[PDB]
RNA sequence: UGACUGCUCCCUAGCAUGCUACUACCG
RNA sequence: GCGGUAGUAGCAUGCUAGGGAGCAG
């Protein structure tokens, strides 16, 4: 049990024992985050608490250590010496201690909800490795509020598409399925197999993603494992390579790129490497580029999600072998397609949620953003490549910050990835202004992405936009709105080819509902990972807290071709957009 | 030391004596200066080595007295385990079998080793190599203790499903051969 | 040996003994009821008494600890130690100690011998624990009282309807009436012996009992006083206004059985508890029924406290109910099997409060609470506990049978929890709609405390008789007569061929047995008879004290009969307060 | 899953005795 | 000048309990 107090660097033995975590605090932690903040409990190779028949005296404070056991004051064997004394806690480790200058560092963490703006600005100015305990942190304070929640049962089955569902009484209940509920059925007293189910709609309509079998009194809830400590830092010093010696350059290059060999040269005397992407920018071909071109080259790909994946497999078959890339299945949305259960390849892809640690040569990951430094840090570890080349954008579907109370912070502060490069510049140039139009492309580049992309490609006059401010009606529970729909509804009717769209929302219960009267299929709204499409319909709301806070969608935008629908109540995203302006009816 | 019965002359003698250090005192008051504290603070000490000796004796009994409470929630966890035993090891005495032998009885002792082999509904047999299987249960019906029993299942050594095509002449070097016949009473 | 303060629920290890049933107080709370009380005596894991050579001082105040096991001052060996001191006896978890201001009650409460009203009002002002250890405390009480009888003897009989009976010496006879079954208990050799369900009729001797033994030599009758269990889970529980309707399913269709039950579902499916406040015979046994056949998607339970009153509820069962939908429990005491006996899950459970499955459900109907008391609430709760229950009955009937309070009348609100919490913040509905009844009642009961809400529905024909007759009243042994009473019923029947085929009322079952045995009529309950009252019914004065008549008799004896009521005057009774017929005696 | 006995080394807590100095009253 | 008495600290012996370990039949 002698791990590593990493708020000093010390190597102890203890740790806080009515703490989040409980994680290792040296002699020196350990001595203040008692006496201010109530942690009245420190945790050792036997725990501090009395030990004599009876007792409910376990508070490190004045426990004496005697005959070989922690007894107490108020029955007094005393003959000994209290175990907090001349600052410093009892332990191994007792002399080789350093101590911390910020003392209320769990004084200030390890009290709170882990939201406050205040803690998070803090921590995105720490070192790397305590910003790695404060990510465990984080993960750890979301699942040890996973079990404070409730569960679902069934305990009468129905007919089909009319069931009903009762949660919970009297406790503070929503919850964007984003992941869905597969807890494990009961039938007398053991554990039965169920399925995975999901609950979109709703006596309450029932939708079903597959054919499944109901029993009475089958339960529904959630179990999540705790995330593993991990030894390995998330970003890594500027270090220019010797030269691009040690690879095996083809004789052959492409010629429909003009920006390939100055970039190739670039990575070739480049280490690591930072961008700005947004959908659409190098993630959709140059991956094959940088395969074809450099073979021997150990590239492992992966992304957040299969289907971020499946945008490059659908045609990573016809131009490469299909032998070329390589995926594990669990025995998540996936399919079977490839070869399964084959660890060795030259271009092994990879998964966010485990693959075995062999080697690799260069990093290329897809959309990083639903994530904290997490994500980094468990594919440093997981693999240590030579080579960095990190694919995508840190703000482009960034994680729900769980519980929000205080607003929303601003993206320049982000954990690691966004503050480094507006503060030292970008590193490498790259666009791919073949997909996406130049209509988005122009507010893009000037909100954020200033003098980053240029416009290759013209607009065909399509886009829609129409001023209207509507009327908000809200309820107990929800809200429908009437009039944004409905004008949309009727902008529609006027384009003949309109009937080969889907129908995606923010809301799920609003699209679900609206489709029974239109016909079309249900869509929500968690990543659209490398799925870009002609026709869509982009709706908002809650605007003020829910959609109107900041630029969360700006990237998001990029998924047509040819024009896109967009429309907005707020006068600070078209004071120089161009967007064909109309009138109603 | 603040509530014992003799701390208040104690506190006075040393009071009358130490405060009254820088005043002149001759070698008459000085007895007084001295055998006043004295005494009274032998007493203290004795005032203060049997209260240590109250306490010791008190804390012998918050002690001996949990532990006299532990073994009797105790023992009444295991009094109601062999009861939950000796009440459902009852309720398997298919008795219409039973009442059928303790009646034909002279005085209704019966030996044990006759109660499972002629009221029992199932029969086990270990059977280590397959020489000793073809005279013991061949076929899916034999005959043991006066009745006739018919196969149900075949597990082996490591507990795993065989059935009664496997077991060959030259196929059972092949098997896990402690064999476990299970078999059921017929009519 | 360690569990709840009875008050502070900390755990303790002590226990008294004072209190007979021997609770657990805490350590703190024993210096309060230790010392301000005769309750003096203490027992712990170990019991506290001076272990010295059989001695014989107790009052632990007094003893003194030492050694290992303690002395008062018997012989206190020279390292002692008070047993007593600050405000705690030493006792296991001396820190968690806390003791709480509630002595108060509690003295009172272990102080009341049980003869006056005063003990029953003071009882009934504490807290809900409190109120469970009160309760707890006079059911012991009162059956440790009731236990003090001796046993009876026989060895012969002669024939059927006939016994020599002889209790023992210097114990009195046991008392007349039913109210106290005789479950008796022979024995053989070793054991005890089945007898059966008996009850006695007199000092000819009807057995108006279902059973039948062969007794003879040897037989012991006895009374047997049950071992009460202690009380755990609380007789009732805040309730909170809700606005969603969870689980229940309103029909698509309307079973417009009643016209009124809409405005009871729409009262009552709203807040966690109620009470359906209902007159007699307005809508009082069946419209439980029509809320279980509006919510069939709603667990529903009924339960009930006496084995008579099961006609009504049994009668519409068989007319337009099922047999295998319903449920019914019954041990091998005895009812009624028509249904499926040993079934937990079914949608109409009839259950009785002697023995229940331990289950959950969510509407639960309670038939006459007013004849139970605050020990059955609970014990009714804890057996089968329910999210809501409804309690069938009024406060406006007959008190409990609490033999233990003579000279002082039981006011309603005194019954039980209920009957004042419901007086307090108002009762949660009223009815006026009588479904077969005239009007007279619903005069009587308007002009008495109705304060003549509902009126009159059927026309007032005067067809009841009242006659200014008062009669005599003597007292010669433990069981009493009337001679005035003989006489005055055959009077009364002189030349009326109404009544020739009319029943009998029987407030004190021993003038009835007498008049039965002199000229032979078919005995009736008055307590255990609610919603099984005939046509034609005949009230007799049976009685001139305040024993039973005094102001809340006689508003459900005066409803009994249908078409012709016949209740003649019996004491200073509302006589010159309105006008009444009267046929002139010849 | 871990039987019944016997011997023996090491460590900790408590009880009484054995030569001393310290106290203090008493001779 | 010495003896007795009651506390306190310090060093060894034996005995009674608890804990860990080694051997033998
Ligand atoms: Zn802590
Ligand atoms: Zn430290
Ligand atoms: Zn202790
Ligand atoms: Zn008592
Ligand atoms: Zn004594
Ligand atoms: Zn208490």
């Amino acid at each position: 049990a002698v791990g590593a107090c990493v708020l000093c660097n010390s190597q102890t033995s203890l740790r806080c024992g009515a703490c989040i975590r409980r994680p290792f605090l040296c002699c020196k932690c350990c001595y203040d985050h008692v006496i201010s903040t109530s942690h009245k409990l420190v945790l050792s190779v036997n725990p501090y608490v009395c030990n004599a028949p009876g007792c409910d005296v376990t508070d490190v404070t004045q426990l004496y250590l005697g005959g070989m056991s922690y007894y107490c004051k108020s029955h007094k064997p005393p003959i000994s010496f209290p175990l907090c004394a001349n600052g410093q806690v009892f332990g191994l480790y007792k002399n080789t201690c350093v101590g911390s200058d910020n003392v209320t560092d769990f004084n200030a963490i390890a009290t709170c909800d882990w939201t406050n703006a205040g803690d998070y600005i803090l921590a995105n100015t720490c070192t790397e490795r305590l910003k790695l305990f404060a990510a465990e942190t984080l993960k750890a304070t979301e699942e040890t509020f996973k079990l404070s929640y409730g569960i679902a049962t069934v305990r009468e089955v129905l007919s089909d598409r009319e069931l009903h569902l009762s949660w919970e009484v009297g406790k503070p209940p929503p919850l964007n399925r984003n992941y869905v509920f597969t807890g494990y059925r009961v039938t007398k007293n053991s554990k039965v197999q169920i399925g995975e189910y999901t609950f979109e709609k709703g006596a309450v309509v029932y939708r079903g993603t597959t054919t499944y079998k109901l029993n009475v009194g089958d339960y529904f809830v959630l179990t999540s494992h705790t995330v593993m400590p991990l030894s390995a830092p998330t970003l890594v010093p500027q270090e220019h390579y010797v030269r691009i010696t040690g690879l095996y350059p083809t004789l052959n290059i492409s010629d429909e790129f003009s920006s390939n060999v100055a970039n190739y040269q670039k990575v070739g005397m480049q280490k690591y490497s930072t961008l700005q992407g947004p959908p659409g920018t190098g993630k959709s071909h140059f991956a094959i580029g940088l395969a074809l071109y450099y073979p021997s080259a150990r590239i492992v790909y992966t992304a957040c999600s299969h289907a971020a994946v499946d945008a490059l497999c659908e045609k990573a078959l016809k131009y490469l072998p299909i032998d070329k890339c390589s995926r594990i299945i669990p025995a998540v949305e996936c399919f079977d397609k490839f070869k399964v259960n084959s660890t060795l390849e030259q271009y092994v892809f990879c998964t966010v949620n485990a693959l075995p640690e062999t080697t690799a040569d260069i990093v290329v990951f897809d959309e990083i953003s639903m994530a904290t430094n997490y994500d980094l840090s468990v594919v440093n570890a997981r693999l240590r490549a030579k080579h960095y080349v990190y694919i995508g954008d840190p703000a482009q579907l960034p994680a729900p910050r769980t519980l929000l109370t205080k607003g929303t912070l601003e993206p320049e502060y982000f954990n690691s990835v966004c503050r480094l490069m507006k503060t030292i510049g970008p590193d490498m140039f790259l666009g791919t202004c073949r997909r996406c139009p130049a209509e988005i492309v122009d507010t893009v580049s000037a909100l954020v992405y200033d003098n980053k992309l240029k416009a290759h490609k013209d607009k065909s006059a399509q886009c829609f936009k129409m001023f209207y401010k509507g009327v908000i009606t809200h309820d107990v529970s929800s809200a429908i709105n009437r009039p944004q729909i409905g004008v949309v509804r009727e902008f529609l009717t006027r384009n003949p080819a309109w009937r080969k769209a889907v129908f995606i929302s923010p809301y799920n219960s609003q699209n679900a509902v609206a489709s029974k009267i239109l016909g079309l299929p249900t869509q929500t709204v968690d990543s659209s990972q490398g799925s870009e499409y002609d026709y869509v319909i982009f709706t908002q709301t809650t605007e003020t807290a829910h959609s109107c806070n900041v630029n969360r969608f700006n990237v998001a935008i990029t998924r047509a071709k040819v024009g896109i629908l967009c429309i907005m109540s707020d006068r600070d995203l078209y004071d120089k957009l161009q967007f064909t302006s109309l009138e109603i009816p | 030391f603040s509530s014992l019965p003799s701390y208040a002359a104690f506190a006075t003698a040393q009071e009358a004596y130490e405060q009254a250090v820088a005043n002149g005192d001759s070698e008459v008051v000085l007895k007084k200066l001295k055998k006043s504290l004295n005494v009274a603070k032998s007493e203290f000490d004795r005032d203060a080595a049997m209260q240590r000796k109250l306490e010791k004796m008190a804390d012998q009994a918050m002690t001996q007295m949990y532990k006299q409470a532990r073994s009797e929630d105790k023992r009444a966890k295991v009094t109601s385990a062999m009861q939950t035993m000796l009440f459902t090891m009852l309720r398997k005495l298919d008795n219409d079998a039973l009442n059928n032998i303790i009646n034909n009885a002279r005085d209704g002792c019966v030996p044990l080793n006759i109660i499972p082999l002629t009221t029992a509904a199932k029969l086990m047999v270990v059977i280590p190599d397959y020489n000793t299987y073809k005279n013991t249960c061949d076929g899916t019906t034999f005959t043991y203790a006066s009745a006739l029993w018919e196969i149900q299942q075949v597990v082996d050594a490591d507990s795993k499903i065989v059935q009664l095509s496997e077991i060959s002449m030259d196929n059972s070097p092949n098997l896990a051969w402690p064999l476990i016949v299970t078999a059921l009473r017929a009519n």
